[PDB]
């Protein structure tokens, strides 16, 4: 797919301060927490100590029927990029070289208050770059109504329940779960956050040009007298 | 069955005809506002004079709300949005046949000051004429206020003609 | 590679184990040969909807509706071209004032406009019937074949183009979305151009009728998504055209600081 | 019969691009398969290597009763023409010497759904030209509900079943099946497909004329300014 | 117009005599589900067929039988073309009204005879 290679260019966000964010979008940077499960927001967002990106997009249940304000539930889909090694010495974020990805974590949350339905889906790919076919290194974790508890591995009796790897499921013509998973959700999910990451940087990069132009404009006010 | 069902159609026509009865008074009061907004739109009046024009508008917009609140047909409010389409609390179905699956739905939309655009559903402040600039912008709003009332009366008249034909058949 | 040149969804007709199975089955049914028999239970007869012959047949019906609907548009262009050709060829012996030309020329346009709009609805019915033939096939094995992918794209392509002329923009949204989920159709800019207009059309309708902001944002978001996506697929990224669209979307959407 | 000569003149479609397909008509060029039982469309449609002309005519059961859309029948009639010798080097299909037919395949299909009556009648002629009376080389394969197997010959004990040559059938004054078949089915189907072959060749020539008309018309339209 | 077109479809499905639907196209000529015969004799083969044609908004041409979209009267441009369909609509209605009378008279004299 070569998509995750293009995600390597998104390391410029570490040394660039984030001011322009789209509606219902949350982004910050920090250091990996214990066990490398998630990211912990650093107190300073410009230091080289940070090695991770956190990006969250949240929505509301009932926005498809105009009842978003009715408080029918909450949902959010967020993805993170894990980087290895320290940042470059210079603090300029314009010139940053592509860097490898430790792992790509996909988090899906969807809770319905009235139906008392809650779906939490976690997808982690510990081998983003290095091998085009790394199915066995893709961890899937499905939780439904707080069952099973976090960290419970898949059992042969309950297939698909709990944390497991992508290679467990079949790719038969009868139930091509794996092939559909790549075509239906995974390919579109990566591209959606790929464009969004570029969307955030270009917006904040543009504001750098304007403030240079704003100073030029106020200086021309002296030419009239 | 057919004889009793045809009696239901006349009961249905009682609902639609009575429902349209209040919308004419609502139409009259808005047209009273429309000409008044033209009066204050000109600059010969001071702010003291325009206040007395607003005193009339205080009652007129108030009287529109009391129409929707007290509008009843068989102890059931109609114009308060309770029978609308998008967000209804009840559905108005008329059984006009002698079989089981023969019933039609009639929608009566919202006809309070908030619905017509003359009031803010959130801020809860209505239009005022105490300013010459404000009065120029009330002429445009009262025009779209008439459009909604005319649109609703078009549908009530549309169903009533259909209900008239069904009873004859 | 031409999928339509095949002329069939799949050519349906080896193993001795299978051949022996065929011989014993045909003789069981030959003893029960009752050509006038009609089963009281439809469940066993419904299994024929999974056969290759059934799918090989519904493909022809949709294709026939597609091919016939093509000729409606094709013949319309020939008529209009011949119509305006004859208008300028026939002599106008009673024409000596300038405003005579303006009215006569304007009369031709109303004649032509009637011809085109009549052709569209005439062609649209063939396209709509073609859709119903494709959606009733219940063989997922034969739904991924190249022939099915080509025709379902062509039927949707002509269906959306014809529906656009009749100002039925909101009805093209479901068909357009199903069109961008097949093969490399998502890489074509025209498919994303209509989505920009169609979602803009729905955006105005909610705006015009003063609906909830929730549906406004949904149509506004999908508008900007396929407006920028169509820009990428025509001029390329970081093009001067692409840069201007971002500024337009910049003021259009909502940002947080 | 004097029809095969008209069929031998249809060799101009190998190097002619066909896009204007008449109603209920499918045409393509390909290469002979193993034992010449069927044909497969080549990857390249303009190549001289093609030696086949597959013309398919759509039909339906229930269209006469108006219940075709109710999924109550299935049938179609198609034929295949096999040539020999490579086509001429020039890419222009307008000038093309006639090419003899190696063999003629007639494929008549009929499949009722409600009655579950499936009938396949394939007729193959391997001596199209040279011998006016070539009944001994016209295979008549009749299959009804997978009875018998494909390609199974006919035994004198059980006649009328499987693939048999036209020389087997009686032609007595009581049952002149040979003269009955030619007047009823074969002669009608030959001219129907042969005339359709001529329509396709001339239809694409008209499209060239329209493309000729489109260019010249626009050239003189610039004289108004 | 939406109210009027709705009623016509309502009438066609709800036109029923002795739990038998009539104007929905059940007893048409081309593709009928049921064929109506009346016994006007005391012998074995004294039977005459009766036809009641389809009288829904699809058959009248008001609405498209495939897309289920009816006539447009929101534009004066197509309002002129709406009249032409109305002439065709009533003519098909008028033709069937004469057929019902024609069958009625054929039966009326038979009762007299």
């Amino acid at each position: 797919s070569e998509v995750n290679k293009r995600l390597r260019l998104h390391t410029v966000l570490f040394k660039m301060k984030v001011r322009t964010l789209p509606h219902k979008t949350v982004l910050y940077k920090g250091k990996p927490s214990a066990d490398g499960e998630r990211c912990e927001a650093a107190d300073k967002q410009e230091a080289q100590d940070n090695t991770c990106l956190h990006l969250e997009v949240f929505d509301f249940v009932g926005s498809e029927d105009g009842k978003s304000s009715k408080n029918l539930g909450a949902k959010f889909k967020k993805m993170e990029l894990f980087f290895e090694g320290s940042n470059n010495a210079d603090p300029d974020p314009r010139k940053e070289q592509p860097r490898n990805l430790t792992k790509i974590r996909t988090y899906i949350y969807q809770n319905n208050f009235l139906l008392e339905d809650k779906v939490i889906s976690v997808i982690a790919d510990v081998a983003p770059n290095g091998e085009p076919a790394h199915n066995d290194k893709i961890e899937l974790f499905y939780q439904h109504d707080d069952y099973p508890v976090w960290g419970t591995p898949e059992t042969p009796s309950e297939k698909g329940v709990g944390k497991y790897i992508l290679s467990n499921v079949e790719n038969t013509k009868s139930n091509p779960i794996r092939n559909n998973f790549k075509k239906q959700f995974y390919f579109k999910n990566l591209d959606y956050f790929d464009k969004l990451f570029t969307k955030i940087f270009d917006y904040n990069d543009r504001d750098s040009n304007k403030h240079y132009k704003k100073n030029v404009e106020a200086l021309k006010g002296s030419l009239k007298y | 069955g057919l004889r009793r069902a045809e009696q239901n159609t006349e009961d249905g026509m009682s609902l639609i005809q009575t429902a349209e009865g209040y919308l004419q008074e609502t139409h009259e009061i808005v047209q009273r506002v429309r000409v008044l907004a033209v009066q204050a739109a000109n600059g010969i009046y001071s702010e003291e004079d325009r206040q007395q024009i607003q005193v009339e508008v205080s009652q007129l917009v108030d009287e529109i709300d009391r129409i929707a609140s007290q509008a009843e047909f068989n102890k059931m409010k109609l114009l308060t949005g309770a029978f609308a389409r998008l967000n209804p609390t009840a559905s108005m179905w008329f059984h006009i046949g002698a079989n089981m699956h023969q019933r039609e739905r009639v929608y009566i939309e919202t006809m309070n000051t908030a619905a017509l655009g003359l009031r803010n559903p959130t801020v809860l402040t209505f239009i005022s004429l105490s300013t010459a600039g404000k009065a120029n912008s009330v002429i445009g709003l009262c025009d779209d206020a008439l459009r909604v009332i005319s649109k609703q009366r078009a549908d009530l008249g549309a169903y009533y003609n259909r209900m008239e034909h069904a009873a004859k058949g | 590679v031409d999928e339509l040149l095949k002329g069939e969804l799949v050519p349906e007709n080896l193993t001795e184990d299978q051949k022996k199975k065929k011989k014993e089955i045909m003789e069981q049914e030959s003893l029960w040969k009752n050509p006038d028999f009609k089963g009281y239970n439809k469940t066993f007869q419904e299994l024929h909807q999974l056969s290759k012959t059934f799918a090989n047949n519904q493909f022809r019906l949709a294709l026939s509706n597609y091919q016939s609907g093509v000729n409606t548009i094709m013949k319309n262009r020939d008529w209009v071209e011949q119509y305006r050709k004859e208008e300028a060829e026939k002599k106008r012996l009673d024409e000596k004032w300038y405003w005579q030309k303006v009215d006569r020329k304007a009369r031709e346009e109303r004649v032509v406009y009637r011809e085109k709009m009549k052709a569209k609805q005439d062609a649209l019915n063939y396209f709509s019937k073609a859709i119903n033939h494709l959606d009733e096939i219940k063989n997922p094995d034969l739904r991924e074949r190249p022939e099915f992918k080509r025709l379902l794209s062509d039927v949707y392509r002509s269906w959306i183009m014809a529906e656009y002329d009749l100002q039925n923009l909101p009805q093209t949204i479901p068909i357009l979305e199903l069109y961008i989920e097949i093969d490399d159709n998502e890489k074509e800019y025209p498919a994303h151009k209509y989505l920009a207009s169609a979602y803009s059309f729905e955006e105005n309708m909610i705006k015009k009728t003063k609906g909830p902001d929730d549906m406004l944002f949904k149509y506004r978001y999908k508008k900007n998504v396929h407006l920028l996506r169509a820009t990428e697929l025509k001029y390329g990224k970081d093009s001067p055209e692409y840069k201007h669209i971002v500024n337009v979307i910049n003021r259009d959407e909502v940002i947080s600081v």
